[PDB]
């Protein structure tokens, strides 16, 4: 019904991107190159420590809505400085409307993710989602 | 100061005024856990997405 639409929309939006992950394509192609860099080993180890106890099914959904609604490309460093932490911008984005699962990303997410490596965190989260829903079943 | 002649500059495709309009008119709930499996099993094709 129509009370689901936006959530339905963002679900399907993320779903399209994760299809782009499993067909091995260049999956953004329009956003700026400054955010499209790799994680180091320490940041992705702390990311895996987060993702071992994480509600992935809401995490990558909110992260993908924020990236494809806010990190558009040219003039995206206005309020989204690429040296902040992801925890502060996600809780600041998410006290306006949403009443979801907030204590897990408050007590468990890494404090020093260094914003310029943004979408590789999403790639690691979605490939962990794919390993869970494909390697298991 | 209501009817001042004014041309508009910014092109309202940020998707966010639209979102704040849906939270204003209606009481938008979240998705059920079974409807997620329903709409994800039936949309494995990319063209359907």
């Amino acid at each position: 019904q129509l009370r689901h639409i936006i959530a339905l929309w963002q679900f399907l939006s993320a779903h399209k991107s994760e299809q782009r992950l499993r067909l091995n394509k260049e999956l953004f192609r329009e956003i700026d190159v400054q955010y499209k860099e790799e994680l180091s080993t320490q940041h992705q180890r702390l990311l895996g420590t987060f993702l071992n106890e994480a509600g992935l099914d809401a995490f990558l959904l909110e992260l993908h809505e924020m990236i494809v609604l806010k990190l558009k490309g040219p003039r995206a460093a206005n309020s989204f400085n690429p040296n902040w932490s992801l925890k502060d911008t996600l809780v600041s984005y998410m006290e306006t409307k949403d009443s979801d699962i907030l204590s897990e990303v408050e007590s468990q997410f890494p404090e020093e993710i260094l914003m310029s490596s943004c979408i590789s965190v999403w790639k690691i989260a979605a490939t962990r989602k794919w390993d869970r829903q494909s390697r298991g079943g | 100061l209501k009817g001042i002649p004014t041309l508009v500059y910014r092109r309202d495709w940020n998707y966010e005024h639209l979102f704040m309009d849906i939270k204003n008119k209606m009481a938008q709930s979240s998705l059920p856990n079974l409807a997620i499996s329903t709409i994800s099993g039936q949309l494995q094709s990319y063209s359907d997405a």
